[PDB]
């Protein structure tokens, strides 16, 4: 049936049969000053799937940063460390149809609109407001190169599946879990100039409906943080 | 060992020779010099940023040749954090902590090992992030990614010489795959491309 | 558990109306819903209901409070809600942000045709409301908006220690 | 799945996972001169429920009164006993939404629009015809104060939760059963000058439907009497 | 010798032999969300000692009301409780002479200068300032009656040993030690409006030195929290 999560002072709700991803089969552990008090949920503002959507984009560490005591943590420490759950929910009917990629992407380093120049930080992230991806080729200074079709990364979009990765087929499912551990080069970095991951949401099937139905599908993201480790 | 074992294992795909950096330096006017790099060339950039991360240790043999005494020929190693030479007669070049070989012409070319050397457990091949925050300048730049500098001169007291430097990954472990490039590199310093196609074009969807 | 008159504003009082909370399809994302003082003095959506009429009587009281929440839209029907609690002394949220990062639970009308929450009450006295993190969503077109009923009961070890005389005659 | 019940010789079905209301937690009993020849179930015409109506109201040894057997045992006895089971059903499809409360009302005594008088008999009554309560005040002589806020009693409709009772929320159930015991001062009364209850069908949340849907749904009762005594 | 003392993240030195004052006989114990990230010790700023000095006191839930999340969470509760170790040190030589009254008062109610009206809120006290006790009548209208010889409290100042205290003579010792535990009326109460006790520092016997001595002497207060609770 639903099965209700808390965390904290936070609850949210699930399907008791959803399934969970969990990045390169491994779940977060501690190696420090741990920190329970930050293990909430966080949703964030959810975002409009319409006909022509390209996709949206966040930087983890980076979109709490604002969020209440997990900001105040990455502002009160030199080293951090945090391992994350996320939860993709879309609200639909039985007359809505299509098909997005949810994956998350370590190291999710992106070019530049301009090739002799490098992006800047709000080009790259928006904090808690998602970055959208463009159907076209962008332009500017420090612009992101958005184009959907290469992810930000010169890559071919139909291969990020080697990443992480759930689909949500609303025919079938609107919901995805992805259990994202801890990846670095080093065991604890400074919080504020690393990304360690960027999650994707991308359209592979555009947003259609019946005549009568709501125009767009509203998609929720929520993340809880695990083992949260700091500097003493 | 490693070789006696298929050809799709990331030893046998990684640890083959390359010719990374040709260049010239004369006995008159004065030294080479290369940043230990790995974005030098395509094919080993390429494959190498299939991974996210990776852990390896050098190999590194020189083939030098001349044209108008038997010619001596110093080349030295600068780890990160060493003082470089600025000058053919800069103090650098004998600092003991910068290792040097000195090799004559006619016998089997120079080769040293370099183990790996980062402060980090893996060199980053991506780097969402900066070197200093505020600095735009410095986003993709991981500084524990530097593997040293090599320098070389000719030794003596209208030559000019050629080197070709060949390097090779030994003992190399990887982590998390990522997808192969579509795009053409544009720089050696960035992930910078131009929009590409995802595949080449047919006429129709259908089978014939 | 008897229903709330949450919306009982001075032309809803009369009629069935009051205790009808309006749901739109196309507010904005983020605004409230709805919200009320949880004030023990005159609490004005809560002190005509089975529980107000009794605590009514005494001069001093004391316990926990049930607060049910039920929607009342199409069986296809589907959205979030935000239901958050602020603690006396904390004021309501100004925002759909401000509530979220408080005392909450998600509500998916999808899921789950209610939603019941346990808060303390006795006798500023601390705060209900709720946030539309979605729309709702709807496979077609309807004539009419959807409606929020609210029920209220004493939830457990509920005391009241002095009788006096009503104040509604 | 589906459960078929048969009383005399008269068949009905329910779903069988349905849920049952016992009123007060008892069920009837016998004390007199039985009577199964009468325990049956006996359905009342439908009533269609609108987007603007108010509510219904039957009051039951009434409402039975004409009904062959029973309606004839009430007439050749002086004093009489009975409990009943009470089916109520809607006929509604997946794009209807609106929600009724059914109660039961021991003693529903009514007043009179008319401060001075009391209602008649009609007012209050119209046998197995459904009264109908009012969204306004009503007015006249005899008429039954049925403005709907006090639900003719002079009290809050939103408390009539203290009676038995049974929400019918069409996103998920379009049903209430209601077992309603014997209920007086006495052991046996006249059944034809006391209504022992009167049930009632209240909207909360106005009928309402998708454009192409049917603009009315059916409700349906269906009375079962149990334990039915007279005297010899 | 000395005892070292580690409370959270400060560090305090006592004598070891130190006398220890419990007032009433009874220590702080719990009954609520307990919080222990403010079991710290809170050194306020030190008073001097002069030749002429009257006296000076604190009100305390007021006194620690600014200290970082002492402070915080009186501002973040309803109602709360709290007992208080107080540690009181002097700095003088074996050239120096004279003699104090440290004593904690419950419900220190303090009368107003002029008999017509109520002290105020900052007569009363001035946070982790202290306040500072009169030689002379005092005169205001919302001022306190600091007059010494009454305490501020219309009693003999000589009786008010019959509240937690302990003398520092400096010929035998400089310092004092006092837990006094939560003394109300209530179990719990708002923080703000109601100062659970007073500490008060009296001058019975005044500075004095030999003539190229310091010509004062600092008094230090270190205060520190224990068993705090608040509502949840």
């Amino acid at each position: 049936r639903v099965r209700s999560i808390t965390l904290g002072n936070s609850t949210i709700t699930t399907q008791e049969c959803a399934n969970v991803v969990v990045g390169y089969g491994t779940w977060p552990t501690y190696l420090t000053q741990p920190d329970v008090a930050t293990c909430r949920f966080y949703t964030l503002e959810s975002v409009m799937w319409q006909q022509s959507s390209p996709g949206w984009w966040w930087k983890f560490p980076d979109a709490l940063s604002n969020m209440g005591l997990f900001g105040q943590n990455m502002q009160y420490h030199y080293l951090g460390r945090a391992g994350y759950t996320l939860h993709v929910q879309c609200n639909a009917s039985k007359f809505h149809q299509g098909c997005l990629l949810v994956v998350c992407v370590p190291e999710a380093e992106m070019g530049c609109a301009t090739i002799a120049n490098k992006p800047d930080q709000k080009s790259l992230s928006n904090g808690e407001t998602a970055n959208v991806f463009d159907s076209q080729n962008t332009s500017g200074q420090t612009a992101v190169q958005a184009n959907v079709i290469n992810a930000g990364m010169g890559i071919g979009v139909g291969n990020l599946t080697i990443f992480p990765h759930q689909w949500i087929n609303l025919r079938t499912n609107n919901s995805a879990t992805i259990v994202m551990p801890y990846v670095n080069s080093v065991p604890m970095d400074n919080m504020f100039r690393h990304n360690n991951f960027t999650l994707m949401i991308i359209p592979f099937a555009p947003l259609s409906y019946s005549t009568g139905a709501t125009t767009y599908v509203p998609i929720t993201v929520t993340v809880a943080p695990m083992c949260a480790e700091y500097n003493g | 060992n490693y070789h006696s074992r298929s050809e799709s294992t990331v030893e046998n795909f990684l640890c083959r020779s390359a010719c990374v950096y040709y260049t010239t330096y004369k006995n008159h006017g004065n030294f080479a010099q290369w940043v230990i790099n790995t974005r030098q060339v395509a094919q080993l950039r390429r494959k190498l940023e299939m991974f996210t991360y990776a852990r390896f240790d050098l190999e590194l043999t020189f083939v030098i040749t001349s044209s108008q005494p038997v010619l001596t020929h110093q080349i030295m190693y600068v780890p990160p954090g060493g003082p470089v030479p600025t000058k053919i007669n800069s103090y650098s070049w004998q600092t003991s902590t910068n290792p040097s070989v000195f090799w004559t012409e006619g016998s089997a070319p120079p080769r040293i090992s370099i183990p790996f050397i980062s402060i980090g457990n893996a060199y980053s091949m991506f780097y969402d992030g900066w070197a200093r925050f505020d600095k735009q300048g410095t986003y993709g730049i991981n500084t524990l990614n530097n593997m040293g500098t090599l320098y070389m001169r000719h030794v003596n007291d209208p030559i000019v010489s050629t080197v070709r430097i060949y390097f090779k990954p030994k003992h190399v472990k990887t982590w998390v795959p990522r997808p192969p490039r579509l795009c053409q590199y544009q720089k050696a310093g960035n992930v910078n491309f131009e929009p590409s196609g995802v595949t080449e074009g047919r006429t129709e969807i259908t089978a014939m | 558990d008897s229903v709330v008159p949450v919306n009982n504003t001075e032309g809803k009082v009369m009629s069935i109306e009051a205790y009808q909370i309006p749901v739109q399809s196309n507010s904005t994302n983020g605004s409230q819903v709805f919200g009320f003082p949880l004030i023990p003095g005159a609490s004005s959506v809560l002190n005509r209901t089975l529980l107000g009429e009794i605590l009514n009587y005494y001069t001093h009281w004391s316990g926990s409070i049930k607060l049910t929440f039920m929607f009342c839209g199409s069986a296809m029907a589907t959205g979030k809600f935000l239901l958050a609690y602020s603690p006396p002394g904390a004021g309501a949220p100004t925002t759909r942000k401000e509530a979220m990062l408080g005392t909450h639970v998600i509500w998916d009308v999808g899921l789950q045709s209610s939603c019941v929450l346990c808060i303390p009450w006795i006798s500023a006295g601390g705060y209900i409301t709720c946030w539309y993190q979605t729309n709702i969503v709807v496979p077609a077109d309807t004539q009419s908006d959807c409606k929020i009923l609210c029920f209220v009961s004493a939830c457990n070890d509920f005391s009241v220690r002095m009788l006096k005389d009503t104040p509604f005659i």
